[PDB]
């Protein structure tokens, strides 16, 4: 398996908090990098490892502690941080001899924010066809808009009689930023799914409409009137409709 | 030392015809060479890597690339561009660092515009209500075409999404669509996506 | 100026 | 005029005492202008002619970077000929590896080389065509298999035709004053007696760069190879050299024997008699 | 596999008995590296001794300048001492102002 993998793929994070990234490979390399990017710009480096020894700290501050418990594993030991250090923190792998190249990770993505009570789960809603579309063209378009979310990342996916589908789908790229006054504003993103008329029309049919949420853990601890905003799915759902 | 210049930070082709993306280097020897390619959610994909050899290197996702020694360049090439292929583009060099040991540098990347190829438009707009609620919708603006620009939310409280482009490919039918929706006492999709209110 | 060796691993 | 770049690097395991010496020189000609010693303290290439100290940073940073990329590389092939060749993990043994350009009057590129040796063997040597290899030995073989499949000859050919004639070609501008000179040798005899009947002609030449020079002892007009000593061409430690040629003679027969000098900065070669 | 070294001890500039110069000592022709050298003034061991850097000839033997600034006299006598594996006891050359 020429894969390198991180874990976690998603973390939020107080100024307060204390968490680890860690990354592991089986390619049998010896060399190993730390990367932070930001949106916009490429990787930057933070470290290189070579024979489980620091070879190049780019001046990274205190509160990044890199560890390498063997030749396969490199941790990111995260402590204290301030939200300018969200970013993709990506890891990679190369071979130290023979044909250089460089594997990276999924990475992870690492939102820090000021207060833990800035993060809400998405409330999502579907919306059945138009009359008129269905009239004009004989295709009917769901629409799932997932709103109020912090922070900015979800994974949607539609559900067809209990069925992932991906036909006839298509999400926003990027989520969208509710009202870019505050500078910890809530999100939102939409998603359509296309059908045809007569299957829309078949009031069997079961769509939904799957929101995973990452944010809190049983980790992470909460002491607020609201509900603990912890990692998880929610859902709306419609069935089809005879007219 | 080893730097790399992508001099294009933007650039933007239609569907089906043909990308040359531009990349120097600047180092006092012929480094390893490389360009990925970078989807927003995900990390870094190899397309292709110089060693090498033969100038003209073949890569995944139908790439190729060629090494000019004169220019020190390594232009990223694709016969034809699929609207999939809209993504962030970073070539990069391998070369040791002061400690010896091996790294990369990129350069600061190229955003790729694709324009999709549409048949046959049809463009329109519909009213969608809450398969829940009563008095919740949102608007639907679809199968225009490519060209078609789609402005800011204007308001604060109209919010407007970008262009997406879905493929439904055992049909051959690909479309645009972009969505609408407020807050605000029940405003009209019929002036939501700015055409001469009235 | 000296090349790069990296390669040449026997 | 005429000339070369060339660079050296050895090796040395030393067991228990520590990872290997490693030791790397650069030369333009005969004139050593880089080097760089793992035992060091400043752990950088350093400059060892003061027409280098030209180069900025940039270059120093560059060069420090790949020589000890290639301490590394070299470290690893000791490893690996243990195995090839079978060795005890305890062994201290040396690697040495050379490479360089030659061009002509005008910077035209004329050869490149590329050779390792190991344990003072010859290991493996790209060929004159900068395309191929040969193999000392079956150990060596199986590199050449392995730096075929990748295409290390290409990348080797490469840096001679490109980089190593660029880099050649400047710093022979930048050296011009004193890279770009012949020094002919200062020449003269000596005389002394060994005995009643026999005396020692000693022809010395002096000063002279680069190193490359011949001294011929003739009698009557022919070469002379019987009672003569000749010593190896040896640095003065200034950045020229020294040699010397004698022979025994009979007294009374001096005027009967010649010395030859040959050296690039001579247009005629020199005739030299007691 | 095993080379023993050339020895030549000589100066810079020819010898004028008030004058500034330079004794050296070359080693050459020699493998493997490992080799001590140090010049004697009267059989004992001069201090301010350097050395060139460790390079090689075309026959992956390796040689060695080792020098020092002297001022020969009439009286004193030089020479340079060697040891190398190779050989089963240390080398004495001495320093002659003609070789
Ligand atoms: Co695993
Ligand atoms: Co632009
Ligand atoms: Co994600």
């Amino acid at each position: 398996d020429t894969e390198v993998t991180q874990t976690p793929k998603h973390l939020v994070m107080g100024m307060t908090n204390k968490k680890s990234l860690k990354c592991e490979q089986h390619m049998g390399h010896r060399a190993m990098y730390w990367y932070k990017q930001k949106a916009k710009k490429p990787p930057e480096l933070m470290f290189v490892y070579s024979y489980e020894k620091l070879s190049i700290n780019e001046s990274v501050p205190s509160r990044f502690s890199p560890e390498c418990p063997n030749s396969s594993l490199l941790n990111l030991h995260l402590h204290a941080l301030q939200p300018e250090d969200s970013a993709l923190y990506l890891c990679a792998s190369s071979p130290t001899s023979g044909i250089y190249e460089q594997y990276f990770g999924p990475g992870t993505r690492l939102t820090v924010t000021e207060d833990l009570k800035n993060v809400f789960p998405p409330e999502v809603a579907v919306f059945e066809p138009s009359e008129a579309e269905i009239s004009h063209t004989q295709k009917a378009t769901l629409v799932c808009l997932a709103t109020g979310f912090y922070p900015d990342h979800v994974e949607l996916s539609w559900w067809v009689n209990g069925k992932e589908v991906h036909s006839g789908v298509c999400t926003d790229p990027q989520p969208l930023k509710e009202q870019p006054a505050l500078n910890d504003s809530r999100y939102a993103l939409s998603s359509r799914l296309r059908v045809s008329a007569t299957f829309w029309q078949n009031p069997r049919n079961h769509f939904r409409c799957q929101v995973q949420f990452y944010g809190l853990s049983e980790n992470d601890e909460w002491t607020q009137d609201r509900a603990k905003p912890v990692t998880q799915i929610v859902s709306a759902e419609a069935w089809g409709r005879a007219d | 030392a080893q730097s790399v210049t992508q001099p294009d930070i933007h650039i933007t082709v239609s569907e089906g015809a043909s990308l040359e993306l531009r990349c120097n280097y600047s180092y006092g020897a012929t480094p390893y060479l490389f360009w990925y390619v970078q989807s927003p959610g995900q990390g870094l994909q190899l397309l292709l890597k110089y060693f090498s050899g033969d100038t003209l290197v073949q890569g995944i996702k139908g790439f190729e690339a060629e090494f000019k020694r004169s220019q020190s360049s390594f232009n990223l090439r694709k016969p034809s561009v699929h609207w999939s292929d809209a993504a962030e583009y970073f070539c990069a060099v391998g070369a040791p660092s002061g400690a010896g040991s091996y790294q990369l540098t990129f350069g600061k990347g190229t955003k790729l515009s694709v324009i999709p190829n549409i048949q046959n438009p049809d463009p329109a707009v519909y009213q969608l209500r809450d398969s829940k609620s009563s008095d919740k919708s949102v608007c639907l603006f679809t199968d225009f075409d490519s060209q078609t620009n789609v402005s800011q939310s204007k308001d604060s409280d109209v919010y407007i999404t970008d262009k997406c482009v879905l493929d439904m490919r055992s049909m051959d039918f690909k479309s645009n669509s972009a969505v609408a929706w407020s807050n605000k006492s029940d405003f009209a999709c019929a002036n939501a996506f700015n055409n001469s209110i009235i | 100026r000296f090349p790069l060796t990296f390669g040449w691993c026997f | 005029g005429s000339h070369s770049m060339r660079y050296f690097s050895t090796s040395v395991s030393r067991p228990g005492r520590g990872e290997p010496r490693f030791i790397a020189v650069g030369y333009v000609d005969d004139t050593q202008f880089v080097r760089f010693d793992s035992d060091a303290a400043s752990q950088r290439m350093e400059p060892r002619a003061p027409w280098i100290e030209q180069e900025g940073p940039e270059y120093w940073d560059e060069e420090t970077g790949k020589v000890k990329a290639h301490s590394q590389t070299d470290r690893e092939n000791l490893r690996i000929a243990l195995r090839y060749y079978n060795q005890s993990e305890a062994g201290s043994h040396t690697l040495q590896m050379m490479f360089g350009c030659d061009v002509g009057s005008d910077g035209r590129f004329l050869r490149g080389y590329h050779q390792y040796a190991y344990d003072g063997k010859d290991y493996i040597a790209l060929k004159e065509d900068l395309r191929s290899w040969t193999a000392a030995d079956m150990a060596a073989q199986i590199t050449k298999r392995k730096w075929e499949a990748a295409h290390v000859a290409e990348q080797q050919r490469a840096y001679l035709e490109g980089t190593c004639v660029d880099g050649l070609r400047r710093y022979l501008e930048n050296g011009k004053e004193t890279l770009q000179r012949t020094d002919p040798p200062k020449t003269h005899m000596t005389h002394h007696p060994i005995s009643d009947h026999e005396a020692t002609l000693r022809c010395w030449a002096l000063g002279f760069y680069p190193a490359e020079i011949t001294l011929t002892w003739q009698r009557d007009g022919e070469d002379q190879t019987q009672d003569t000593e000749l010593v190896e061409t040896r640095p003065a430690g200034d950045g020229t050299f020294q040699k010397w040629a004698a022979v025994v003679v009979p007294s009374g027969e001096e005027q009967r024997y010649t010395c030859h000098v040959q050296h690039e900065g001579l247009p005629k070669p020199l005739t030299l008699r007691w | 596999i095993q080379r023993t070294p050339k020895i030549q001890v000589y100066s810079r500039h020819p010898a004028e008995n008030g004058k500034s110069n330079f004794l050296n000592c070359y080693v050459s022709g020699f493998h493997p590296s490992d080799i001590e050298v140090d010049l004697l003034k009267n059989g004992e061991r001069i201090e301010k001794v350097e050395h060139s850097d460790l390079s090689f000839s075309k026959d992956w033997s390796f040689y060695l300048l080792y020098y020092t600034e002297f001022t020969p006299t009439e009286k004193d006598e030089y020479a340079c001492r060697v040891n190398h594996v190779t050989l089963s006891q240390p080398k004495i050359v001495k320093w002659d102002r003609d070789m």
